[PDB]
RNA sequence: GUCGCUGUAGCUCAGUUGGUAGAGCAUAGGACUGAAAAUCCUUGUGUCAGGAGUUCGAUUCUCCUCGGCGACACCA
RNA sequence: AAGGCGAACUUCUGGGUCAAGACUGACGCUGAGUCACGAAAGCGUAGGGAGCAAACAGGAUUAGAUACCCUGGUAGUCUACGCUGUAAACGAUGCACACUUGGUGUUAACUAAAAGUUAGUACCGAAGCUAACGUGUUAAGUGUGCCGCCUGGGGAGUAUG
């Protein structure tokens, strides 16, 4: 239950910057957007397949560009 | 005419609406406000500006309950939740904590099905 | 594969199943 | 698409009665048919009539203030995102401010009911000076129509 | 609007004329309220018929269709069917929301 | 016959223990979309059913009616 | 072995891997019928039913919308037992053995650990192979054992038994 205690002299701005950062580092919003509505285990597996393939092609691409240069 | 001093502000910020409730430390509600009640309707109800207006109106409702000391609770993925907290600050009522109560299940209650089958 | 052949098989299967559904409950 | 247009002429700051560019621009907006002399005469006579309807010596002052009473601040420009058209507010630029003002006064004066040339336009000019009439009505309408739809102000691209 | 049937180097049998009309009533339930004009040009040039259909939409779209054939009835059937299908496609273009 | 009431914008509805004549819908105009829709904005729409009295002035306060009401009791 | 298997614990229980670490001494491979298992959906009996959700109802989009979208919603989804034995049940590649350059990760074990080996598991890739795509020590390379299966498309996985 992500909390950010605001000090007496601490500013609201950085206070909610800390809140935003540790929310993002708990990944609450991404989890909620993931659980909005159901997905077949098949399609979870397939999207992970494709994401990893995209990552591999992009990395090979990046290294090719680095050596091409 | 009552004095409480301490209090809580709950803010639900979903994709469709924003609801701001001002309540005791015990949780008993003092007042509330909503984007739908603030005259907006349609996609306006979820813009950050509407969230700001809704929150500040909710607090203006409770100017005279003798409170300057609130705990902020947030749930929902709405865009302008930061705007809700920012407006609570802008009104001058000081905050002592900011929290989230967004419910994260441990995998129960199979959710709705996808859109565009 | 082009997939036209798979589509042909699909429509064939649908027609056969429809025939069987029609003639179910008949006696 | 290839932006940064060539530098405008801008050299016509009318060297006839006031050495002022804004009067020249107003006369140009006034023009029909390609008749600069007619426009200049009508505008000069009309502003003189205004300055003696309000009985002040400095005509520049009253003319400029009656313009600035109509120059708007925020207007509505339509964009569309995701197959949804949104009438986002956006702050005008100063040149567009004079343009919209002069256009509004000119349209109201032309479409009004009056006897004559400078008659119509001087009458409209003092109505603007007093912050009332068709031109001021249109200006405030645009203003608070933009303000009634300020939710989408975060679309300024 | 109502459709304009023009002909070049040919003579209109009333049979084929009301054939064309009978093929064109397909528009005045769905498409008529969306178009400016619908022209149908028949030509007879190389012992064959050449048909040019043309439609203008209220939102700036222009549809044209050209075909050749040997028998007027068959050519009209194919050309009008193609025209109606393309018009439906454009209407759906715009109404997809 | 009696009781509880109402009549205010074209419709619906406020109306403040007396000094506002409006709210929502709709109508008309501008803007938006390709139209129809939905925003958004302007704009009209009144002896506030009639009369007497109370007040310094009355939609409002009282009373007497006009027309329409809901509900109750008799009905040879 | 495949289907498949993810909160925690116990009980019952199957399989694999490594080694000088002794024993048996070819006791093996594959396998027509046959038998067992076999996602999900479905069926019978008896329970359970939060959420989700065929059929179905209403509201919208549309010329129409028996759909996509929205609000609801019965079977079903769950448990016990008994049936059905079908999937793009896929690595679209049957199983087993003897061989045939490497690069970069990773799991387990041996080693205190590195470092290497062995048994897996991924990416790239030499030769070779391939109609091409690609494959390439987890071959679709070089050899064989046995089983299953194919012989133009539609009719047709139909008619009939």
């Amino acid at each position: 239950m992500v909390t950010v205690t605001v000090d007496k002299n601490e500013n609201l701005e950085k206070a909610l910057k800390r809140f935003k950062r540790m929310i993002e580092k708990e990944a609450i919003i991404r989890e909620w957007k993931r659980r909005e509505y159901y997905e077949k285990p098949s399609t979870i597996r397939v999207k992970k397949e494709k994401a990893f393939k995209r990552k591999q092609a992009k990395k090979v691409r990046k290294l090719k560009q680095k050596t091409n240069r | 005419k009552r004095n409480i001093g301490e209090g809580n502000v709950y803010i639900q910020a979903t994709f469709n609406n924003t609801i701001v409730t001002v309540s005791d430390i015990k949780g008993n509600a003092l007042a509330w406000a909503s984007a739908g009640g603030m005259g907006f309707k349609g996609a306006k109800k979820s813009t950050p500006y509407a969230a700001q207006i809704t929150a500040e109106s909710a607090l203006n409702k409770v100017r005279d309950f003798g409170i300057n000391y609130v705990h902020v609770y947030i749930k929902g993925p709405g865009i302008g939740r930061e705007s809700a907290i920012r407006a609570i600050g802008s009104i001058g009522m000081t905050v002592k904590s900011i929290s989230d109560i967004t419910p994260i299940p441990h995998n129960g209650c199979r959710p709705k099905k996808t859109r565009r089958v | 594969p082009c997939g036209r052949k798979r589509k042909l098989k699909k429509i064939s299967t649908h027609k056969r199943k429809k025939k069987r559904r029609k003639n179910r409950h008949k006696k | 698409m290839s932006r940064k247009n060539k530098k405008i002429k801008k050299k016509v700051f009318v060297d006839t009665r006031y050495n002022s560019r804004i009067v020249a621009k107003f006369a140009n907006r006034m023009m029909y048919d390609g008749k600069k002399s007619i426009s200049e005469s009508i505008l000069y006579s009309s502003i003189d009539l205004l300055a003696d309807k309000l009985e002040e010596s400095d005509k520049m002052a009253v003319f400029y203030k009656a313009l600035d009473n109509i120059k708007p601040l925020v207007e509505v420009r339509s964009r569309r995102v995701g197959g949804a058209t949104y009438q986002v507010p956006v702050e005008v630029r100063e040149e567009r401010r004079e343009a919209l003002a002069m256009k509004w006064i000119i349209f109201a004066a032309r479409k009004s009911s009056g006897r004559s040339m400078k008659e119509k336009l001087s009458n409209e000019l003092l109505n603007a000076y007093n912050s009332t009439g068709a031109a001021f009505k249109k200006k405030e309408d645009t203003h608070r129509m933009a303000e009634a739809n300020k939710a989408f102000t975060h679309y300024r691209w | 609007m109502e459709p304009k049937i023009q002909t070049v180097n040919y003579s209109l049998n009333e049979n084929e004329k009301n054939f064309i009309l009978k093929k064109l009533e397909k528009f005045d339930t769905h498409i008529k309220k969306h178009i400016d004009n619908l022209k149908i040009t028949i030509k007879k040039e190389h012992e064959l018929f050449k048909l040019d259909a043309h439609i203008h939409f209220n939102w700036g779209k222009i549809i044209h269709i050209r075909e050749d054939g040997k028998i007027l009835l068959n050519l009209i059937d194919s050309a009008i069917a193609r025209l109606y299908k393309t018009a439906t496609k454009e209407k759906e273009k715009k109404n997809n929301k």
